């Protein structure tokens, strides 16, 4: 559903 | 470490536009520009956000929701402080490169939305609003809204945010002005913060109307669609609890 805000709180900065 | 001194720290760097100044100017261009830029603020926002004290102790599906629902105060907030700052005139300072000028709002249909956002850097202005009540107020407005039936970690939310509003507090009293000017202070920040859910209803009407209108050719690029896409049906089935300081 919101796949591009869950990758970027989900991989490491 | 003080945490409004956490908050300076994860301030984003400076993102430009990349508008070529050397072709003419036209409302839908500027308009498709900063959308391209409000998306690669929006993923530099997420990496703030997540350098938040407190924010990654949330229920992921929590950060997700704080995220979508104040992408747009985050925006229109950011905006207003870099306008106030960069000029003691009525400019939206975009981006270094890409100023709204005022040959730039008499462009057709380009003043509607401008004027919005030129109320945030106005009312920044007006009330002379330091660096560090800044930062602390745009931490607030990620934490400005919830869903009707609230979030998975409401407790720890709750707890979050009285945080921050203490923060403003503190960021208060180092004006060095007297208790009844800070109370003044502390109630005239927090109006603005309130008043915030208006400018972006405002913002969000035009907004979702042009990302609807699939015929006016109006690119958003993955990250805003995103966000739309999810926003769009929530206000529609009321499906958000706006946090106000006064009533
Ligand atoms: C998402 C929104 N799209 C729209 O409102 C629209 C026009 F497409 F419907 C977009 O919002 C922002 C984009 C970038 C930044 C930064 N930095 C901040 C914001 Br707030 C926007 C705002 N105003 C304008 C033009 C000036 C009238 N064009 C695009």
């Amino acid at each position: 559903e919101n796949a591009l805000l869950r990758y970027l709180l989900d991989k490491d900065d | 470490p003080t945490l409004v001194s956490l908050l300076e720290v994860i301030e984003p760097e400076v993102l430009y536009a990349g508008y070529d100044s050397s072709v003419p100017d036209s409302t839908w261009r500027i308009m498709t520009t900063l959308n391209m830029l409000g998306g690669r603020q929006m993923i530099a926002a997420v990496k703030w956000a997540k350098a938040i004290p407190g924010f990654r102790n949330l229920h992921l599906d929590d950060q997700m929701t704080l995220l979508q629902y104040s992408w747009m105060s985050l925006m229109a907030f950011a905006l207003g402080w870099r306008s106030y700052r960069q000029s003691s005139a009525n400019l939206l300072c975009f981006a270094p490169d890409l100023i709204i000028n005022e040959q730039r709002m008499t462009l057709p249909d380009m003043y509607d939305q401008c004027k919005h956002m030129l109320y945030v850097s106005s009312e920044l202005h007006r009330l002379q609003v330091s660096y560090e009540e800044y930062l602390c107020m745009k931490t607030l407005l990620l934490l400005s809204s919830v869903p009707k039936d609230g979030l998975k970690s409401q407790a720890l939310f709750d707890e979050i945010r009285m945080t921050y509003i203490k923060e403003l507090g503190k960021a208060i009293v180092k004006r060095e002005g007297n208790s009844s000017q800070n109370s003044q202070r502390f109630y005239q920040l927090t109006k603005l913060l309130d008043s915030m859910h208006e400018v972006v209803e405002n913002l969000l009407n035009y907004c979702f109307q042009t990302f609807l209108d699939k015929t006016m050719s109006i690119e958003f690029p993955e990250m805003l669609a995103e966000i739309i896409t999810n926003q769009i049906p929530k206000y529609s089935n009321g499906n958000i609890k706006k946090l106000l300081f006064h009533q």
